[PDB]
């Protein structure tokens, strides 16, 4: 977990929201792409193990 | 059978191979009977002898027709395809049929008919000797390796790579690309961090040189752009340490003849302008001497590696633009490499690593044994990653390997952009890095506002843009906006972003709780 020395924003007067949380935008299949793993390394046996 | 494999990992180039396993989960490069831990990848034949690697290395000056040489990228390939360059001064590959042969008299007796052998009969061999030395110095036979392979190698070529091992009695376990090998050599080390990084590895070979640029997220590697070069390389440093001296010893006799213009005297001066080569990546001088030259003529001669570098500029200068290629092909900037990975035997040269130095900006840290103190054996990368994977691998069946390597497993979504918080101040903070492969999901820590309460999670889109230069974030669409009531003062807030493989984006903002989901 990355620790970031940089402040958040003070939430303006008057926002509320349900459960506080407001969704305004997702994610398209334009904003991302289909790309190739190399299968190889730990990590990536983990992956091929849960995907089986 | 999976429970009784004796596995290694081979890397199998056109000039050399190397072999190596795991001792306490760490690889280690094995040396065979010569001592050598990079064996030439040549065979030669003497009097009904095999001979391989470095013996067979030192027939090409007196066997040159029975010396068989830079014959890995000849496997699996037509004859109109290949390149017969640096075969000339040994065995020439020729058609028979479909296959490329080589002629060579590999029979004891003198008036014997000599042997036509393909291509893979010559790698089988040769396999049988790699994996021969392995099994001695390990006192047990070995049965299956991972073996490295270019990212260009076709499929045929493969197939005739598993033939012909399947031929030495060797169980391919896996092929895994040459770049992916090298990263996983460093990232496979007990002191290795797992963290995004743009990764630029720089194959710079005998033959050939490679670079790969590969997005490294979550410890799994995606290729994103990669060059292929066969003019600059080891080899073309061999030809300026040739041509120096020839001048030389033409200039120390006059009228003699030039030995580039013998076979014999010409294989001389590339064993020894190697040889010099390397005493270069070691010290600041370096000797080149050569017995009987041409016309009984003895020279001696010495170069210290200031002048090395001036007459190797033209070539270094084209190492220079091939890893400046590989990263515009992949849409970077220098700005965007977080490391620079040097490996195969010519990223021995301190210089080339100086020379990278300054194309990359210093926050991105050039692994190099002269540019890093935690850095690695440039000329070992590729043996320890099949090292490391053949380790991984070694119990599974050979059905789940395959299966593991299939599309379904290794293809899927990869967001284009990044998805941050938005910084005030009275800036973009990312989160998910550009290029990451889904499912993921990460995590930050952000200062709380001067007194804090009430603060603004705000979820947005992320581009990375270079300004003159330098290298700044651009917020894009806004995701989401989340709120956490209260923050102490000085506290820090935790910011969490999950994407799955339905690209939903689960969003968390918990200060040590506000859930939200983003279909
Ligand atoms: N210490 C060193 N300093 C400089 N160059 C070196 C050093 N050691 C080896 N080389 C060079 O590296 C080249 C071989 O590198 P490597 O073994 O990675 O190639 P390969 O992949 O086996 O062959 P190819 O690139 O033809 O497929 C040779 O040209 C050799 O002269
Ligand atoms: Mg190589």
């Amino acid at each position: 977990a990355t620790v970031v020395s940089l402040p958040l924003p003070t939430l303006p007067e008057g926002w509320a929201a349900e459960k506080d949380f407001k969704a305004i935008g997702k994610l398209t299949q334009e904003g991302s792409s289909m790309r190739t793993l190399e299968p190889v390394g730990p990590h990536f046996l983990a992956h091929a193990r849960r995907v089986r | 059978a999976p429970g009784e494999r004796v596995v290694i990992g081979i890397t199998f180039g056109n000039s050399n191979s190397s072999i190596a396993h795991t001792v306490d989960d760490k690889a280690e490069v094995i040396a065979n009977e010569d001592g050598d831990r990079q064996i030439p990848t040549i065979l030669s034949y003497v009097d009904g002898d095999e001979y391989y690697g470095q013996q067979a290395k030192n027939f090409l000056v007196r066997n040159p027709k029975n010396t068989v040489a830079y014959f890995r990228d000849i496997l699996g390939q037509d004859f109109k395809s290949v390149d017969p360059t640096h075969n000339h001064a040994s065995a020439h590959p020729q058609e028979a049929g479909d296959n490329v042969v080589f002629t060579i008299k590999d029979k004891a007796e003198e008036d014997a008919e000599p042997s036509t052998l393909t291509v893979s009969e010559i790698a089988t061999r040769y396999l049988r000797r790699l994996v021969g030395a392995a099994s001695e110095y390990l006192g047990k036979k070995v049965t299956s390796a991972v073996i490295t392979i270019p990212t260009n190698f076709t499929e045929k070529q493969k197939a005739a790579l598993i033939a012909a091992a399947a031929a030495a009695d060797l169980e391919v376990l896996q092929l895994i690309s040459e770049p992916a090998a090298a990263v996983l050599a460093y990232d496979a080390r007990p002191e290795a961090t797992i963290s995004d990084k743009i990764i630029v590895v720089a194959d710079l070979g005998g033959s050939r040189s490679d670079v790969t640029v590969l997005a490294s997220r979550s410890g799994m590697y995606t290729i994103l752009a990669t060059v292929h070069d066969y003019e600059y390389h080891g080899i073309a440093l061999d030809k300026v340490l040739i041509d120096h001296f020839s001048k030389e010893f033409l200039k120390k006799n006059p009228g003699a003849k030039d030995p580039r213009e013998n076979p014999r005297s010409l294989a001389k001066l590339r064993l020894e302008a190697e040889s010099t080569k390397r005493a270069l990546s070691r010290s600041t001088n370096a000797s080149f001497s050569v017995e009987s030259l041409i016309d009984g003529l003895d020279f001696a001669s010495t170069i210290n590696r200031l002048r090395y570098e001036t007459i190797a500029r033209t070539v270094f200068e084209g190492f220079n633009r091939l890893v400046e290629s590989a990263v515009k092909k992949a849409g970077l900037d220098p700005l965007d490499v977080d490391e620079v990975i040097m490996s195969g035997g010519t990223s021995n040269t301190p210089r080339i690593a100086a020379n990278f130095r300054y194309i990359f900006p210093e926050s991105t840290r050039i692994l190099a044994p002269s540019t890093d103190p935690s850095a690695l054996n440039p000329s070992e990368l590729q043996a320890r990653g099949a090292a490391l994977q053949a380790s991984l691998i070694q119990e599974f069946e050979t059905e789940d390997i395959e299966q593991s390597t299939h599309a379904a497993v290794t293809t899927m979504p990869h967001v284009t952009n990044a998805i941050g918080v938005v910084s005030v101040s009275e800036k973009f903070v990312p989160i998910i890095a550009p290029e990451t492969a889904v499912p993921a999901r990460r995590t930050v820590h952000l200062d709380a506002p001067k007194e804090g309460g009430d603060v603004l999670v705000k979820v947005v889109e992320g581009s990375t843009h270079i300004n003159v230069r330098e290298k700044v974030w651009k917020i894009g669409s806004t995701l989401a906006e989340a709120a956490v009531r209260g923050v102490k003062k000085g506290a820090k807030v935790e910011v969490t972003i999950n994407v799955n493989t339905d690209l939903t984006v689960i969003v968390t903002a918990r200060e040590v709780g506000v859930r939200g989901t983003l279909s």
